[PDB]
């Protein structure tokens, strides 16, 4: 049985311009094969992984980490969306903070 | 078919 244990981390999106960046990359999604996934305990697990953090970036002062699962955003769900659903979710322009869910230990 | 892929943010 999995129970995981989820914490929070808000980054402060940074603004270069018309350029909104979040400094971190993501991979996954239910369209995804999940066989492919490089942190996976389950390599059935279609939800959305942090891949990298960027040095200097907001994600990184934040306390993101490769490897953590997102598990939502301001709110929505991101168990089980698409890969452009879950970038479009984390790439709303009117937001400048965006808080998540992500776990990167479980319960055991 | 689609692979298992990133995309920076």
């Amino acid at each position: 049985p999995v129970t995981a244990v989820v914490q929070r981390v808000e980054i402060h999106k940074l603004r270069q311009g018309e350029n909104l960046i979040l400094g971190f990359s993501i991979g996954g999604g239910i369209d995804q094969d999940p066989s492919q996934n490089p942190f996976s305990e389950d390599k059935t697990d279609k939800g959305i992984y942090v891949t990298r953090v960027s040095e200097g970036g907001p994600a990184e002062i934040a306390g993101l980490q490769i490897g953590d699962k997102i598990m939502q955003v301001n709110g929505w769900d991101m168990t089980m969306v698409t890969h452009d659903q879950a970038r479009k979710r984390l790439t709303k322009r009117s937001e400048e903070v965006v808080r998540l869910l992500v776990t990167r230990q479980s319960l055991q | 078919q689609l692979a298992w892929f990133d995309t920076d943010l």
